[PDB]
RNA sequence: UUUUUUUUUUUUUUUUUU
DNA sequence: AAAAAAAAAAAAAAAA
């Protein structure tokens, strides 16, 4: 028996109302048959159509749009519904619906200008309303509401094509892993020997005052040049620790907490990175709290690393690659990196206004996604590399920590395609 | 390599128990939870802005197209969508003259103009509320431009048009819903740019606030928002358990009064019985002295959890039988001490903080696109990195514009085992009424909590605020 | 303040050491 | 008056 009802329209143009049309109808009990319906094409469709038409419709729904006016396909289905309604002996068959405004009624198919519409032109509920009670009025074949059934279509079909799936992704992180440490945190009783009212900043390698005791990993007369007085320190005044302990946890007393001695762990590590930069001559913006460094114009060879440019331009603004990094023991042994973009007017100096400076940085920003931040990234940290493998972070004449050039490696489970 | 697992998108119910992960596309199929059978709008705003929401609200009634469907769906229509009627007609008007704006505004003194303009709204809406026999179910307070440019702080009146309190915040926003919080009467606020912005055009002759391809987003979120404020469910949550609350508090500072005083202000969200969501504001807001505390003393504290216990109690009959208070700062013992002696036996307590601060940032080998939304490393049983910022595929785009930051939960105290608190933050990503998108980036307790916290610190004469999100989003 | 997101500005506090 | 490890208030841009 005829029991499901056809929806002609315009394919490439008209798929949101006939998308939420059908999607209702079916939810509502109604069969319906559409073209964006079935997921998959094949030869055979052609001929589907017109069986469906001649066999199966009991309702023609025609789409009337400025699109659909006159689409060859569209006039196809029209005629050989209208050849039906003949056939049939029933007039109320075709029952179009104009959903264009600029598509006015003197301007519709002449199958069409004969045949009264339902107006979808104003409000889309108001048409469906329409459509419902022409519906129930001339008895069309119905089911049960469930729109279960619509749901269930519209996640077999329209939500499907982009749909979670399992296949392994590795991802690239900012943060870099630290190789090794040196054996023992020293602490020299520089006392009397350290003036009180001196700045550890500017003394050669890391070095921080905790109580008496300066606590650093370099060795005890590293430090003779800004401090002529340690040349008569005496080494068995030193605390040294299994460091390995402190990052382990173990170790902990009244002299020192684990707490507090992770803490003078981060500030070293922070210094040397500093160190490690003004050694690789680059220059540096302060920031509101962090001090991030940049490259200037022509300290690359053509302004790029490898064959990733760092150092762009954007119009009289010279745009410049930044980063920024900070240790931080808790997860792992980590030296994280941020991403940062600074501007400059001639290439040298900074310009200091912040607002033209946030202004440039989004706008430049505005058009960099995942695989212009990593790769920048990644070319600024093997820029900062001294082997092929890693790079160290001077502590000492002979103490130093060796950094991974190559961010810690994540892995994923799921992931997607473009 | 380290592994990531990835937590499914949760599921929003909708009218006839359908679910769907997206609330535009399950909201446009199937409807809302419950039927409002119209919206009587108030408008408040100058003659000539009114004529500007007529349009916008007749353009809403038709179907409005974005740019691209498959990034972002199409709106088919307010009745179409929400089974609720809202036209144009029937709309009380109260005319506010320019004369009268221009009279306010034009002050050297920013408090004193920002008092004396939401002052004149407030007027006429109490006014009309209480003298007129017309109801109205939310009044949109139409502002023009100039008044929003000069009437929130850190805004200089340039000296050629200046013209011609200290206790209130100058914001207009803030100050305006804080004021009429004793009235109860459902607002929101509109610019005339957000409005029909094709009028307002910049020097180079395009619209300042181009919404050309984002047409149809806007009509989406200012659609949800006016059905929520008029007293409707645009949505469910459907994956949470029973006997969960979760409350969420957040710490504001309060400048009116000498000393931050860092205001404390909580949401709550939970079920009931049957499976109906209850997402109310649970806020008594309880101040804190010392200029960055941050911490609830034990008073104030056993104050807080109590009247959360009792809210559930009063709607369920027993407590709950574990509830996570999440927060955006660190837990001191003091709070949790105060916080185990109000809680029954039976309840377990737990307190997750929740952070962005964490600089950790994956970037996919190969690819113009994001890290997958859902994807959870864990660092251990307490502490965990959530991306509920990210790409996910059904809206074909990134929710950021860069590479996004992680959510840092912890579980700084009670128990709980880490994969059931990523599995709940990411559900409450999606509650957030305000605005109709896919997901948010930090869950609706924290942000409803900043919200109803920013609304509560601006008037110092509040007493018992509602605590209906209508009165205050 | 239709939203949401990402930065840049300051400021502040605590635990600690002199 | 420093340090790190945690804190909120505020403004500007750009997409969703
Ligand atoms: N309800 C209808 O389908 C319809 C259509 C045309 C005329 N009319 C009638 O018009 C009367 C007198 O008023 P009028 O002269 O202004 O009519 P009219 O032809 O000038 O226009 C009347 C309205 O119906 C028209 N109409 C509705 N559906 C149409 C369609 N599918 N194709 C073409 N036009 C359509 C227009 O919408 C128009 O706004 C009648 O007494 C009457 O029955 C009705």
């Amino acid at each position: 028996m005829r029991n499901k009802i056809f929806i002609s329209h315009a394919t490439p143009d008209d798929n949101d109302f006939t998308r939420w049309l059908a999607l209702k109808l079916i939810g509502l009990g109604y069969e319906v048959w559409c073209d964006i319906l079935f997921l998959d094409k094949g030869v055979d469709f052609w001929s589907n159509i017109e069986k469906v038409i001649r066999e199966d419709t009991c309702k023609f729904l025609l789409v009337s749009s400025s699109y659909s006016n006159q689409r060859e396909g569209v006039l196809k289905e029209l005629a050989v519904a209208a050849k039906v309604k003949k056939q049939l002996k029933d007039d109320k068959f075709i029952i179009p619906l104009a959903i264009d405004e600029q598509l006015s009624y003197d301007d519709i198919n002449i199958d069409i200008v004969r045949l009264n519409a339902i107006d979808f032109k104003m409000s889309w509920a108001r048409g469906l309303k329409d459509i419902l009670e022409a519906f129930e009025k001339q008895k069309v074949p119905k089911e049960v509401a469930d729109a279960s059934k619509s749901n269930l279509l519209y996640q077999q079909i329209f939500l499907h094509d982009k749909s979670v799936i399992e296949k392994e992704e590795i991802y690239d992180s900012n943060w870099l892993s630290i190789l090794s440490f040196p054996e023992e945190l020293r602490f020299h009783e520089y006392n009397w020997m350290l003036p009180k009212r001196f700045d550890v900043r500017e003394l050669t390698f890391p070095a921080v005052r905790y109580k008496n005791y300066l606590c650093t990993f370099a060795w005890a007369y590293d430090f003779t040049y800004h401090l002529p007085k340690t040349e008569t320190y005496h080494k068995s005044k030193t605390i040294r620790i299994p460091t390995e302990e402190i990052l382990s946890g173990s170790y902990d007393s009244n002299f020192i907490r684990n707490a507090e001695c992770k803490r003078l762990i981060v500030q070293l590590l922070n210094k040397a990175f500093e160190l490690r930069m003004k050694d690789k001559e680059v220059q540096e913006y302060e920031m509101s709290n962090k001090t991030a460094y940049w490259l200037e114009k022509g300290k690359l060879e053509k302004d790029k690393f490898e064959k990733t440019m760092l150092v762009g331009k954007q119009k009289d603004k010279n745009w410049h690659f930044a980063i920024s990094g900070a240790s931080k023991l808790y997860p792992f042994p980590v030296l994280m990196i941020s991403s940062h973009i600074f501007f400059t007017a001639d290439g040298k100096k900074l310009i200091d206004s912040s607002s033209v400076q946030h202004s440039s940085r989004r706008r430049q920003g505005k058009n960099w996604w995942n695989n212009t931040w990593r790769t920048k990234l990644l070319a600024f940290i093997k820029y900062l590399s001294d082997d092929d493998t890693s790079f160290y972070l001077e502590m000492g004449s002979e103490e130093k920590v060796f950094v991974s050039n190559e961010p810690v490696k994540f892995k994923g489970n799921v992931s997607y395609n473009i | 390599m380290k592994e990531l697992i990835y937590i499914e998108e949760p599921k929003i119910l909708f009218a006839h128990g359908q679910k769907c992960t997206d609330a535009r596309d399950g909201l446009a199929l199937f409807g809302p939870l419950n039927n409002l059978y119209g919206i009587k709008s108030g408008v408040i705003g100058t003659k000539q802005g009114l004529k500007i929401f007529r349009d916008y609200l007749d353009h809403i009634q038709k179907p409005i197209y974005n740019s691209n469907s498959i990034t972002r769906p199409m709106f088919p229509g307010f009745e179409a969508v929400f089974d609720c009627k809202w036209e144009s007609t029937g709309i009380t008007f109260k005319e506010v003259t320019n004369e009268d704006i221009g009279k306010f505004l034009y002050n050297s003194s920013t408090h004193k103009r920002t008092y004396d303009l939401v002052s004149l709204f407030i007027d006429k809406i109490i006014s009309a509320n209480k003298n007129e026999d017309e109801n109205v179910d939310v009044w949109f307070v139409i502002v023009p431009d100039e008044i929003y440019k000069y009437c929130r702080p850190n805004s200089v009146l340039p000296k050629e048009m200046v013209q011609t309190t200290y206790n209130y915040d100058a914001q207009f926003h803030d100050q305006f819903k804080a004021r009429l919080l004793k009235h109860t009467i459902p607002t929101q606020i509109f610019r005339e740019s957000t409005l029909a912005w094709r009028d307002f055009k910049n020097a180079f002759g395009l619209p300042i606030r181009d919404f050309s391809k984002i047409e149809g987003h806007l009509a989406w979120t200012i659609s949800t928002a006016a059905f929520y404020k008029a007293g409707g469910k645009p949505w469910k949550l459907s994956d949470v358990r029973n006997g969960v609350c979760y409350l969420g508090l957040v710490y504001k500072k309060v400048e009116k009064s000498k000393n931050p005083r860092n205001a404390c202000c909580a949401a709550q969200m939970f079920l009931d019985n049957g499976d109906g969501t209850v997402f109310k504001g649970e806020v008594g807001p309880w101040y804190n002295p010392k200029n960055g505390q941050y911490h609830l003393e034990p008073k104030e504290a056993k104050a807080l959890l109590s009247q959360s216990l009792q809210s559930y109690k009063e709607q369920i009959g027993e407590y709950p039988k574990e509830v996570f208070i999440h927060a955006k700062t660190r837990f001191n013992h003091q709070e949790w001490d105060a916080f185990l002696e109000v809680t029954p036996k039976e309840t377990n307590l737990v307190g997750v903080t929740i952070s962005k601060t964490k600089p950790l940032k994956l970037y996919k080998t190969e690819g113009d696109y994001t890290i997958l939304r859902g994807n959870a490393y864990v660092v251990n049983e307490r502490s965990a990195f959530l991306w509920t910022v990210g790409y996910v595929p059904k809206i074909q785009t990134a929710l950021s514009m860069e590479v996004p930051n992680p959510l840092f939960i912890e579980i700084n105290k009670g128990e709980a085992d880490i994969k059931q608190v990523l599995k709940d933050i990411l559900s409450l990503t999606k509650l957030n009424y305000n605005a109709c998108i896919f997901a948010d980036g930090e869950p609706v307790t924290l942000r409803f909590a900043d919200k109803i916290g920013e609304i509560l610190t601006a008037s110092t004469d509040i007493k018992t605020p509602p605590l209906a999100f209508k009165y205050y989003i």
